[PDB]
């Protein structure tokens, strides 16, 4: 799994450091060939394209469009069949500092099975589509408790699905010369009770299937007291009670307050990705909490230490001043180097943000690059 | 003069509870509040329990106030003097001493800050010298981190604003504690208020 984490960093990087590119005239082709398609065909349509931008009637524009259509077809010949997952290409030339250039030629598979077609030449590339390769998401559950009715649903990546819901009639309708306020509670105070029972019931039915939970979230939302009423019930426990990520007080309910339960929830889900990153600095920190310490930090130590008897885990922070002697803004992204061959240095690498209280510290106070080594380490 | 406000409430008008840590306080006579130069006049003072008119440091106060915004008043403001009052934060360097952890801290660590009545969210920016227990000797270069049982001086940011004084000045406004979760992860002593 840790080898695809890197994948996503790799893509994430590209994705951004292609916005930073923006060249002049229409000489920036984006190409996305979905799988099950056929190169010779695509490459054919590119001769149909060279064929028409053969006029253009804009000199400096023309010579460039062509030069980028060749540029792509040229790279398209390094493939004789569309890779199982699709082909992504990016060709052009881009202005940089000082007014120097850079013939930019990207063509890869996809850490997944890319799916979608796109041939486009603006004055920038178009990754709006590459960002769909980053929705690698978990399935979240939602319970929405309401004075009358409850509603169970999921929110996974971007698909809200409504799973189940029944509506109740807790004798809320009153009298005028016959009913008791004893009648209110007697039957009301068990309806409400007997109702949370079916909620927890239909919760365990819909979220824990087969020994374990098939969601990974559970946000509970409800009118007054209905979640502190379900949460705190001798009938709603097991894994679920320990899987709830946020609560939501809503005045609404049903599909109405299920949307609201998402808008309000966004905040905390965006943390799962955060968790395993917090987990993985823990062990690192907690070497240095200790006398023994198969831990390393900085460039120097990490590098040669990675160079020899491996470090088991190499931790670098997504962004990095350091380059490949290893200079920062003092005049290839060092992390990028780790990505393209960390595996041959002694197994996986974990890339981490500066956006969690440990992330914050790893980057703030260690250098954003270090390792949980494999054994002892004789210092200088 | 100094009164750390522990409690707030609208009863028979606006009321405030605290300990009178410094400077005697007269019935009626103006105060000004913290950290907002906020104007206010006394209406009645109940020291220990009964009422007083004059009340000097040490007594448990319960004052009826008369002022501009009267539930816009937070546990953690001093009552100070009109007039020569009371410096305030958000930034300061301080001697810290890293008790029940027991894991790490490096720069960018967060926790809750108990000083006087104030109880603000806070983060340690960078850590300066690691002070030895030998001959009180300061360190030399900054450490990346500070282990348990260690001692050091570090820089700290309050979320918003504290009403602050240095331990080596008025220490009741000084001795503070970095409380994280339950465990009182460390003990702090304010040295340099910046600025
Ligand atoms: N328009 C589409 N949207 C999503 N998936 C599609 C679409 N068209 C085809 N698929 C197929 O669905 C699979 C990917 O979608 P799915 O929702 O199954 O992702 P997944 O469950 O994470 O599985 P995988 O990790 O293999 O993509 C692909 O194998 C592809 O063949």
């Amino acid at each position: 799994a840790a080898d695809r984490n890197v994948e996503i960093w790799k893509i994430k990087k590209l994705i951004k450091s292609l916005e930073a590119a923006r060249g002049n005239g229409t000489s920036m082709i984006s190409l996305i060939i979905p799988p099950k398609d056929q190169i010779s065909r695509v490459a054919k349509m590119l001769a149909d394209e060279f064929g028409t931008a053969s006029n253009i009637k804009s000199r400096v524009n023309r010579l460039s469009v062509l030069g980028a259509i060749t540029s792509v077809q040229q790279r398209l010949k390094l493939y004789n069949k569309v890779p199982p997952n699709g082909l992504v290409v990016y060709c052009g030339t881009i202005v940089t500092e000082e007014g120097k250039e850079k013939k930019v030629n990207i063509d890869f598979e996809p850490f997944k099975p890319i799916n979608t077609s796109l041939y486009l030449c603006d004055n920038k590339f178009h990754t709006e589509a590459l960002t769909a390769l980053l929705s690698d998401d978990s399935k979240f559950g939602f319970i929405v408790i309401d004075g009358s009715g409850a509603l169970f649903g999921t929110l996974q990546g971007n698909t809200r699905e409504v799973l189940h819901k029944f509506t109740v009639d807790l004798p809320k309708k009153h009298g005028r010369g016959g009913q008791s306020a004893l009648r209110f509670a007697r039957l009301r105070m068990e309806k409400r009770h007997n109702y949370v029972r079916k909620v927890a019931e239909t919760a365990v039915q819909l979220f824990i299937s087969g020994d374990k939970v098939n969601v990974a979230g559970l946000v509970l939302a409800g009118s007054a007291d209905f979640k502190t009423e379900l949460s705190q019930s001798d009938m709603f426990d097991q894994r679920l009670q320990s899987k709830v990520l946020k609560l939501v007080d809503i005045s609404y309910g049903g599909e109405n307050g299920f949307n609201q339960a998402i808008e309000l929830s966004t905040e905390v889900l965006s943390n799962v990705k955060f968790i395993q990153e917090k987990k993985l600095i823990g062990r690192y920190f907690d070497e240095i909490s200790q006398d023994t310490g198969k831990y390393c930090f900085g460039v120097e130590d990490t590098l040669k230490a990675l160079e020899m008897g491996a470090v088991e885990i190499l931790i670098v922070y997504e962004n990095l001043d350091i380059m490949r002697l290893y200079l920062t803004p003092e005049q290839m992204p060092l992390l990028e180097w780790f990505a393209n061959n960390y595996k041959k240095f002694g197994a996986t690498l974990e890339i981490v943000t500066d956006k969690s209280q440990e992330g914050s510290q790893f980057v703030k106070g260690f250098g954003g690059i270090g390792g949980i080594l494999r054994y002892r380490v004789d210092f200088q | 003069i100094r009164l750390p406000i522990v409690d707030k409430y609208k009863d028979m008008g606006t009321v405030v509870l605290g300990k009178l840590e410094s400077g005697s306080i007269c019935k009626g006579q103006q105060l000004v509040m913290m950290p907002n130069k906020h104007n206010v006049e006394v209406l009645g003072i109940l020291s220990d329990d009964v009422e007083t008119d004059t009340v000097a440091p040490g007594e448990n106060l319960k004052i009826r106030l008369k002022g501009i915004e009267e539930e816009e008043i937070l546990p953690g403001f001093i009552l100070c003097d009109p007039n020569n009052l009371c410096h305030s934060g958000r930034t300061f360097d301080a001697q810290i001493v890293i008790i029940e952890h027991k894991s790490i801290i490096c720069p960018g660590y967060n926790a809750v800050l108990h000083i006087h009545t104030c109880i603000e969210e806070v983060e340690i920016t960078a850590l300066i010298c690691l002070v030895d227990k030998k001959s009180g000797e300061k360190s030399k270069t900054r450490p990346r981190f500070v282990k348990q049982d260690q001692v050091c001086i570090a820089r700290l940011r309050t979320a918003g604003t504290i009403c602050l004084e240095t331990f080596k000045d008025f220490p009741q406004m000084g001795r503070f504690t970095l409380r994280d979760e339950g465990k009182t992860i460390a003990i702090g002593k304010v040295l340099k208020l910046v600025p």
